[PDB]
């Protein structure tokens, strides 16, 4: 499984949510930011690390993180 | 016509009018003075 | 082939010199050059390049010499496009250089 | 030549060169374990400087066997 | 889930393929096992160290078996310029008769193998003379080799595990080994070469029979106690004296003469003994700085906190620096390659030019071998210092322990440094680009007159101050009134004069415009090969386009394609990029020794004089010329002895080709490749019965451009290794 | 913080624009951690020309 | 002479390579007419070869071995033998000219930096301008000492750097 | 007594060159794809 993490830079723009080819990422209610918005990493263990979620995040330097660890069979996109 | 010097003024056309030029001013130079080698 | 091909039949182009074949030697060199030089571009990535353009970079601030256009590193398909096309321009011209003396001194 | 001379004379400068004028800034640099000597010249001390006193006495005797 | 690796649980989770090139490719990083502690860790890295010397010792017992057993050594020393040294035998049942009665070249029985490794000179020289004192060596060899193994076993034993205290306790060790491994075994070196190999070139035996009743010199002992050492220099030997023979022989053990022995062109045996006791004498004085348990000695930690200059120039000094390099062990490797690799350098430009052993350097291509080896070990050993440090930075550096000191001040300044690494690099690839391309140029249109040819002055100049009297500057060696050439002159300046004049040996060769130009492509590979390096080791912790480069790792592929994509970016891929430049540095250096001692062997130097200032030059008078009997080793009339080697130089290519495969074509077209070969073997019927236990995939992307390197570099050194050796075995 | 229009210079070391100069847009007066968003004249490598920094991470300058 | 280099107007390698080129140049040149324009444009080659070879004599360089001149790159060794028109001369000519190129476009880029649009300037090019500046950058050397001694040639450090500095 | 016999290579090489490669690769093969407990 990869190691996903959010930083508080984040804005809430939701850009990595809808970027993700895989649904691993959420929007949290929050309150460090004026969208009031924040996102989480849940389910990192479907998570294969395309990093299109760093593509997305507007932020300087990237609010999403994608550390690339041990893999399985999910984080392979194996369909075998 | 302003439209037209200002497409001279871009760069490939001016790099292409300045490299003709720094060359053929080395070769009328090697021309008239047939391989230089010292001084 | 290596021996009776290529190492015979490029005794024309290797000695080609001081006659008037001798610029098919020197495109025999320039297009190993170019296909040698097209390695760079293929075994490489922009990553490296874009890290040694920001040393640059700051070399060029220190003296005021910075461009409004920021200098950055070729795309990952444009690396790979200049690497397939210097490729292919070199090995291309290698063989025409070859076959053009060759052919030109036997013939 | 003279070998017991050259050798007992360099042993005898270099361990009463470094008994007098080198103990104290040799002790002050480096801040068996007892001796009865008064400064503290131990058995270490005689070695060292005793093996400075040897390795000189000895180049001087091979320079003059040498003769040059 | 399965057992292998057992080191990683992440990885032993992985139901694919890639667990076992991980598990191959992981094994020796101790640091990053499950459960490493430090003690673990030093305890490892300690018996790991055992094992490589009983591989070393039980390959040097390998090759003084086969030697003894297989070789013409018995044979060879009776007539060493006109007989070739067998290194091993041959069976190989795929044959024909051709290949047999070819490989049969003498004095063998059956298809035997020429050693091109040295290994007879530098025998016959320490004194080897029989098979039966190859076979005691080799014995004893792997005898020792056993002993090693034995003791990487016994220090893993829990009575026999030592401590973290006894590792990191620097001054015994730099005590110890500056004292005895080095100054005691050069010690017990020169006793060997007085005792024995001094007198076996007298001929005279001196065994482990009769040692004990054999002076080395005719008055054992008395001068060395009266300080008369100056006898052990009276009478050495003739410049009329056969090597191995008593004719023209001497007495002395310990002399200073200079220059060569006159029949075998190599140093003299008392020279080196004197040599060696000189810095055994000094090791072991070195041996005695550093304080251990007795009060006296040297404190490195305080030495390191003194030297601080005032006005600050360097920040806080070498303050810290004990704790970085004593804690962490990638520092300690980087220092050890970077040392290693500089004195492998050194010993093959010392060992070609002042050749230590009789009857090497009329072997011509065991002078080749040698040098190319050392060279290549060399280029690698530096890419390996430069790679270690790159890991110290990642992983051991802590910057608060280093607030102000030189360390952190290099990272301070590190984008001047390579930025002036890169303008180095850039002037000497124009300028000594746009001077090749010139004279090929002058070269093609007919007028070599119109060529740049700059004369290098200052090299020559240098040989003039060494004693060189060929270019006329007369000074400190040249001239005869200088004060140098005054004061060495009775003992060992008319050695080393006659050696130097002679333009028969390598001992500073005459050199001109394409020595010019070749330095200057020395030096651009060189300072280019020191950028990657330099900027993988500093843009480690992170760039501008990656700031957090250090939470990554040091080997990792990538990070994807945003910010206009990162390909590259790690600092194992600088190193990965490096190895091109430095496999590009040696084939220069090697092109250029080879080439200019192949002109100096046939005769002709005037050949590489005119050759040599034009890459024309090199690609038709070299390359072309030099590969005639290569590529004829086999051909539709027969074979020879030379076959095996263009057998190798086609291996070489089709292997630096087969590279090309895999740092050109990238992972995501094989791994849909492999996904169409998973649904062909699961939908063929009678075949889908077997199935695989390991997931198929792709090579990852790391694990490409090692394997792409691999090939790349093993095809390098076979095409010229094949090369070199067929073209100076076969023309001479 | 900073008023709308001023000159900045950023402090933040893992950004872009550190140790430049930008054109402050606006403040925001809630308890937002970064309310000091700040343009510059150039992109980065992801092409973007606007970032929210820290009261401690620009200096008018 | 230097390094054992003996002058090409003594150098007898040096000729036998200048009657070597008028010997290949003679027989491409008998299997023509007489005023034929191939039989013209040989004569003018053989002449600028005889005058190559007697330039190159002349100027009183050094010749090797093999009859090809050798350049000396040493300040005082080509001041003292008269050998300052091969590398010394030509290295002060190169850097004034290339340091008219570096300091022409330094004055550009920073006429350029304080308008609207930089890098509008900087794809299409101000002309007058440019030649403004062109003709003005001849006394570049004289300049380039003044930027340096008023500390206006450098930036200081608000330059772009890495975290780790 | 340290000479090897004549039939030596005969032996120790198709040894060393098929069965031992042969047992090393078979044992590794099982050795790698054994499930842990
Ligand atoms: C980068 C290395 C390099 C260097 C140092 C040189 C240097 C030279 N080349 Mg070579 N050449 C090179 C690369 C180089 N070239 C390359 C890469 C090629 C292939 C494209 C050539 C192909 C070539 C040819 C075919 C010829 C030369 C010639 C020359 C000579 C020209 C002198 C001149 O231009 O008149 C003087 C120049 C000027 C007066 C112009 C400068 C204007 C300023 C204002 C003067 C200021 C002075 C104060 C000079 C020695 C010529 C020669 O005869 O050599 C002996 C010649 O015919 N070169
Ligand atoms: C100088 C040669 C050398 C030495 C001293 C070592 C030493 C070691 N290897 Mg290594 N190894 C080597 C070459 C060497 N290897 C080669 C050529 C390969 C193939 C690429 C490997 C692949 C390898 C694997 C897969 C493993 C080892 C492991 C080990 C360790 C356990 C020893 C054992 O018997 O099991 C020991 C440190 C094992 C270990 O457990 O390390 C922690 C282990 O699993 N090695
Ligand atoms: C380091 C390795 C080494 C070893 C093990 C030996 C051992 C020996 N040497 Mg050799 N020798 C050596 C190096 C060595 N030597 C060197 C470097 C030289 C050149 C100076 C010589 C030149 C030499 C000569 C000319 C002779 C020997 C002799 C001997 C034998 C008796 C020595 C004796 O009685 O000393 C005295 C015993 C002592 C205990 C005093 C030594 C204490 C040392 C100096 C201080 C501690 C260290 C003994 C087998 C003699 C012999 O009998 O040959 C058959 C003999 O004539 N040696
Ligand atoms: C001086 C002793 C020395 C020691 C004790 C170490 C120790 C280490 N090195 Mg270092 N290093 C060294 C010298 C040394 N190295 C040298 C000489 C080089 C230059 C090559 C390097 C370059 C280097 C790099 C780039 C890296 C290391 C890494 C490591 C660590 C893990 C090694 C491993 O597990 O891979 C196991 C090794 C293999 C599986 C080798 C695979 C085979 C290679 C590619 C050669 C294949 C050629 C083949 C044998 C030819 C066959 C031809 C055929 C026809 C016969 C370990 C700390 C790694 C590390 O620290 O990661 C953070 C790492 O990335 N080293
Ligand atoms: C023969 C092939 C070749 C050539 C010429 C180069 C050349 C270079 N490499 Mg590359 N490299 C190569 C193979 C090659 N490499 C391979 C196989 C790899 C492994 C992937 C690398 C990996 C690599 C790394 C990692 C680095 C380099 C760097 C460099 C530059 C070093 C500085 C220098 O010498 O500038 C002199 C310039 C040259 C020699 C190039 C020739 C330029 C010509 C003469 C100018 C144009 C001429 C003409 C007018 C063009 C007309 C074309 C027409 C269509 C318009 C230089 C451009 C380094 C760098 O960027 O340093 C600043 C660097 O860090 N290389
Ligand atoms: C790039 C480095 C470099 C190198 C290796 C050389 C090498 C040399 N220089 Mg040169 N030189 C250089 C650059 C260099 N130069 C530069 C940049 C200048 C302008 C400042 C000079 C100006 C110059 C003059 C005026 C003279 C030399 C001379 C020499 C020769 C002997 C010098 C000596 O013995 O002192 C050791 C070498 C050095 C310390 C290297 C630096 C050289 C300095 C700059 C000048 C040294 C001159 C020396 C003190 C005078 C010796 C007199 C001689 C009769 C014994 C030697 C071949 C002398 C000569 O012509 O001998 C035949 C001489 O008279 N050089
Ligand atoms: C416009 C003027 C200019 C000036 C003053 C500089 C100055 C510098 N460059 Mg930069 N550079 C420039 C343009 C310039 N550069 C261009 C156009 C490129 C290619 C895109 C580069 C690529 C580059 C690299 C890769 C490196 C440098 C380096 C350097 C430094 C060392 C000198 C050198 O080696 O340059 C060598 C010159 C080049 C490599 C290319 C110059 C090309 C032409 C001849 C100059 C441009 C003319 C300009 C378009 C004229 C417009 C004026 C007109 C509109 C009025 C020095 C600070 C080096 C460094 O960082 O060391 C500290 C270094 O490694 N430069
Ligand atoms: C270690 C270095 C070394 C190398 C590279 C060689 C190479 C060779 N040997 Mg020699 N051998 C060696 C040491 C070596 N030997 C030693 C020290 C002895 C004395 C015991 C021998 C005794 C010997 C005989 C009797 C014969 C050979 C033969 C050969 C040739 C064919 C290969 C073979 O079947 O050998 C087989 C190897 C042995 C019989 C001894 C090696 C035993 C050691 C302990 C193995 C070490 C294990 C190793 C480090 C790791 C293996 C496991 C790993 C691969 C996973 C080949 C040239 C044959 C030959 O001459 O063909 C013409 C042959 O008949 N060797
Ligand atoms: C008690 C007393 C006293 C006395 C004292 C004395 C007498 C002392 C002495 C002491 C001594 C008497 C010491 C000695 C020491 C020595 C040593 C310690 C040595 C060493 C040596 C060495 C180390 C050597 C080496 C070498 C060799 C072996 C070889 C050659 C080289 C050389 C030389 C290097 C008095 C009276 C004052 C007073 C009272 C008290
Ligand atoms: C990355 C890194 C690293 C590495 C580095 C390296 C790898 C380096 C290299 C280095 C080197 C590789 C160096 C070298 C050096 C050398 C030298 C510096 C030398 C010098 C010499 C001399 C000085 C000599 C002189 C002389 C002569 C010439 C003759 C006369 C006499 C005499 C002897 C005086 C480390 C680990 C730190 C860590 C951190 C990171
Ligand atoms: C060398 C290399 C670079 C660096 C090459 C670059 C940045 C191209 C440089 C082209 C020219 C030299 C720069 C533009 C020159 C301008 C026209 C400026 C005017 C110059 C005048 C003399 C005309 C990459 O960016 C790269 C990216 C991806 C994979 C491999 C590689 C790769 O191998």
């Amino acid at each position: 499984a990869h190691i996903v993490k959010i930083y508080d830079t984040c804005i809430g723009c939701t850009q990595c949510v809808r970027a993700c080819p895989l649904d691993v990422l959420e929007m949290v209610p929050w309150d460090g930011c004026k969208a009031s918005q924040m996102a989480s990493a849940p389910r990192t263990e479907d998570c294969v690390g395309c990093k299109r979620c760093e593509t997305a995040c507007p932020t300087d330097f990237l609010s999403v993180r994608v550390y690339l660890g041990s893999e399985s069979t999910r984080s392979m996109g194996l369909s075998y | 016509m302003k439209d037209f010097t200002t497409y001279l003024s871009t760069a490939p056309v001016i790099a292409t009018i300045w490299f003709t030029f720094t060359a053929g001013l080395l070769i009328e130079i090697n021309r008239y003075f047939p391989d230089p080698l010292v001084f | 082939w290596l021996r009776d091909f290529l190492w015979a039949q490029s005794s024309q182009v290797i000695q080609s010199y001081g006659s008037a074949l001798s610029a098919y030697g020197l495109i025999f060199l320039g297009a190993h050059f170019v296909w040698a030089f097209s390695l760079m571009f293929l075994f490489s990535g922009r990553g490296y390049w874009q890290e040694l353009i920001e040393s640059i970079v700051w070399a060029h601030n220190k003296l005021k010499v910075a461009p409004a256009i920021q200098p950055r590193a070729l795309s990952i398909t444009q690396g790979r496009a200049v690497g397939v096309a210097h490729y292919l321009l070199g090995g291309i011209a290698t063989t025409w250089s070859f076959f053009l003396a060759r052919i030109i001194s036997v013939g | 030549l003279d070998p017991q001379i050259v050798i007992s004379g360099s042993t005898a400068a270099f361990l009463a060169i470094g008994r007098f004028v080198f103990l104290g800034y040799q002790r002050r640099e480096a801040n068996i374990f007892a001796t009865n000597d008064p400064a503290g010249f131990n058995i270490i001390d005689v070695a060292g400087w005793g093996a400075l006193g040897h390795a000189v006495g000895f180049a001087v005797l091979a320079i003059n066997s040498l003769q040059g | 889930h399965k057992l292998f690796p057992k080191f990683s649980q992440g990885l032993a989770q992985d139901p694919t393929t890639r667990r076992i090139w991980y598990g191959l490719a992981m094994a020796h990083d101790f640091e990053s096992h499950d459960g490493m502690t430090e003690e673990n860790l030093y305890q490892k890295i300690f018996a790991s160290h055992f094992g490589q010397l009983s591989i070393i010792f039980l390959w040097t017992s390998g090759n003084l078996f086969h030697v003894a057993w297989q070789g013409n050594f018995e044979q060879w020393v009776t007539d060493p310029v006109h007989i070739r040294p067998i290194a091993h035998a041959i069976w190989d049942p795929h044959f024909g008769q051709p290949a047999v009665e070819a490989f049969t070249r003498g004095g063998a029985s059956g298809p035997v193998n020429i050693s091109t490794s040295g290994v007879y000179q530098w025998w016959y020289t320490i004194g080897m003379r029989t098979n039966q004192d190859l076979y005691v060596g080799s014995v004893f060899l792997a005898l020792v080799s056993a002993i090693f193994l034995f003791a990487g076993w016994l220090h893993l034993q829990p009575n026999f595990q030592p401590s973290l205290s006894w590792f990191k306790d620097a001054e015994s060790r730099l005590n110890h080994h500056l004292s005895g491994l080095f100054g005691v075994s050069s010690l017990a070196w020169t006793g060997h070469l007085v005792h024995v190999a001094i007198p076996e070139s007298r001929g005279q035996h001196v065994g482990w029979d009769n040692f004990l009743s054999v002076l080395p010199h005719p008055q054992g002992l008395t001068p060395f106690f009266t300080g008369n050492w100056a006898a052990y220099a009276q009478s050495p030997d003739t410049a009329s004296h056969v090597f191995g023979t008593a004719q023209g022989s001497g007495q002395a053990i310990l002399t200073f003469l200079g220059g060569f022995h006159p029949q075998t062109q190599s140093l003299w045996l008392t020279d080196m003994a004197h040599h060696h006791l000189a810095i055994a004498v000094i090791f072991i004085v070195a041996g005695h700085m550093y304080r251990t348990n007795f009060g006296i000695g040297h404190r490195m930690q305080a030495i390191l906190e003194a030297h601080t200059p005032p006005s600050g120039s360097l920040g806080a000094g070498h303050k810290g620096l004990f704790d970085t390099v004593n804690n962490s062990l990638h520092f300690q490797l980087g220092l050890a390659l970077a040392s290693v690799g500089t004195i492998t350098s050194l010993v093959a430009q010392h060992m070609y030019s002042l050749p230590p052993y009789a009857f090497q350097a009329i072997d011509f291509t065991t002078q080749a071998a040698l040098y190319t080896h050392h060279q290549y070990i060399a280029g690698f050993i530096m890419c390996g210092a430069f790679a270690h440090g790159a890991i110290f930075f990642i992983r051991d550096y802590d910057p608060e322990q280093n607030k102000g000191n030189v360390l952190a001040r290099m990272l301070d300044h590190k984008e001047a440094l390579i930025s002036h690494l890169s303008w180095v690099s850039l002037f000497l690839g124009f300028h000594t680009l746009g001077l090749y391309v010139h004279n090929d140029v002058m070269q093609a249109f007919g007028t070599p007159e119109k060529q740049i040819l700059i004369e290098p002055v200052f090299a020559q100049w240098i040989q003039a101050a060494h004693g060189k009297a060929l270019y006329g500057f007369d000074f400190l060696l040249s001239s005869k009134t200088s004060a140098a050439f005054a004061n060495g002159q009775s003992l060992w300046l008319p050695g080393w004069l006659d050696a130097i004049n002679n333009n028969q040996n390598s001992l500073f060769l005459t050199i001109g415009p394409g020595d010019f130009l070749v330095h200057h492509a020395i030096a651009l590979g060189l300072h280019t090969t020191t950028l990657i390096l330099v900027k993988g080791a500093l843009d480690a912790r992170g760039s501008k386009l990656m700031p957090d480069k250090k939470d990554f790792g040091y080997s990792f592929p990538c990070d994807g394609p945003g910010r206009g994509g990162t390909c590259d970016i790690s600092a194992y891929d600088a190193f990965y990029l490096a190895v091109f430049w430095m496999l590009n540095t040696i084939g220069w250096v090697t092109f250029y020794w080879h080439w200019k001692h192949l002109t100096l062997w046939q005769g002709n130097v005037a050949q590489f004089d005119e050759s040599s200032t034009y890459l024309m030059g090199w690609l038709r008078d070299y390359l072309w010329l030099n590969s005639s009997q290569l590529i004829n080793g086999y051909n539709p009339f027969g074979m020879n002895s030379l076959s095996v080697w263009a057998w190798t130089f086609l291996f070489g290519h089709l292997i630096y080709a087969t590279g090309f495969m895999f740092l050109i074509s990238w992972r995501g077209y094989w791994q849909e490749l492999i996904e169409t070969l998973v649904w062909a073997h699961e939908k063929t019927p009678l075949a889908n019965l077997v199935y695989w236990k390991d997931k198929p995939v792709a090579l990852s992307i790391v694990q490409a451009r090692l394997v792409g390197l691999a090939h790349f570099s093993v095809g390098y050194i076979f095409t010229y290794a094949a090369f070199l050796i067929a073209s100076t075995s076969g023309r001479f | 913080g900073p008023k709308r229009g001023s000159l900045v210079k950023i402090l933040r070391p893992e950004s872009y624009w550190f140790n430049q100069v930008g054109k402050v847009v606006s403040v925001d007066q809630s308890g937002v951690r970064y309310p000091v968003v700040v343009r510059f004249e150039n992109q980065n490598y992801a092409g973007v020309t606007t970032n929210n920094y820290a009261l401690d991470e620009v200096v008018a300058a | 002479d230097i390094a054992g280099l003996t002058p090409c107007s003594e150098s007898k390698a040096y000729a036998k390579l200048e009657k070597k080129e008028l010997k290949t140049l003679e027989k491409r040149l008998k299997q023509y007419e007489a005023d034929s324009a191939p039989a013209v444009a040989l004569k003018a080659t053989m002449e600028r070869t005889k005058a190559r070879f007697a330039n190159y004599a002349k100027a009183g360089l050094l010749c090797g071995n093999d009859g090809l001149p050798h350049l000396i790159a040493d300040p005082g060794l080509a001041l003292k033998y008269g050998h300052a028109g091969e590398v010394f001369i030509p290295t002060f000519g190169f850097l004034y000219v290339a340091g008219y190129i570096g300091y022409v476009g330094r004055q550009y880029l920073i006429a350029v930096k304080g308008e609207a649009k930089p890098t509008d300037k900087e794809i299409i090019i101000d002309v007058p301008l440019a030649t403004k500046l062109a003709w003005q950058g001849a006394g570049w050397p004289l300049a380039a000492v003044q930027e340096l001694q008023r500390g206006t040639l450098l930036e200081k450090e608000e330059n772009i750097t890495v975290s780790p500095r | 007594p340290f000479v090897p016999p004549s039939w030596a290579p005969s032996v120790f090489v198709p040894l060393t060159g098929l069965v031992l490669p042969a047992i090393a690769m078979a044992t590794l093969f099982v050795y790698i794809e054994k499930e842990a407990p």
